[PDB]
């Protein structure tokens, strides 16, 4: 049995047009066609606030060129 | 785990001047 | 149609235990069940070359505490 | 694309002294 190390990197932007009445798991879903992550292993922030997958943008007064985080997360 | 909250509480941060 | 930005952030290290006969896929599997990255998806790296899955990691002398770098890789 | 080639070529040039 070998141990191995794998540092993980990402830190890219990606541009989504979406609706605000879209859910998060509808934007995770769009997120998860670009780069391949599941969406139960997205955590998406934005402005202080982690998002939940039931409630929608504009719950969250997502607008026009506002900048989403999205951090991996683990399984 | 450890490292997954303290990435949290960094990107947290750093939405809350980048959104 | 709204435009928003989503920037993606993995900053992240991860212990594999693995095999030398093992593939850079049979890696990549271990590291999709931590992070469900898929393989085809995951850009391997270490000392300065990218990995492919066909080979080993004896093939690259990666050895008892290598540190090796993944790169998410969109679609 | 422009990001993602920009992107390889910092974690190859990281991996040179991070292994
Ligand atoms: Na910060
Ligand atoms: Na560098």
């Amino acid at each position: 049995a070998m141990q191995i190390f794998v540092r993980t990197h990402a830190m890219r932007t990606d541009v989504l047009e979406v609706e605000p009445s879209d859910t998060i798991e509808n934007v995770k879903a769009k997120i998860q066609d670009k780069e391949g992550i599941p969406p139960d292993q997205q955590r998406l922030i934005f402005a202080g606030k982690q998002l939940e997958d039931g409630r929608t943008l504009s719950d969250y007064n997502i607008r026009q060129e506002s900048i989403l985080h999205l951090l991996l997360w683990p399984r | 785990g450890q490292q997954e909250e303290e990435d949290l509480q960094r990107i947290l941060q750093l939405s809350l001047t980048e959104h």
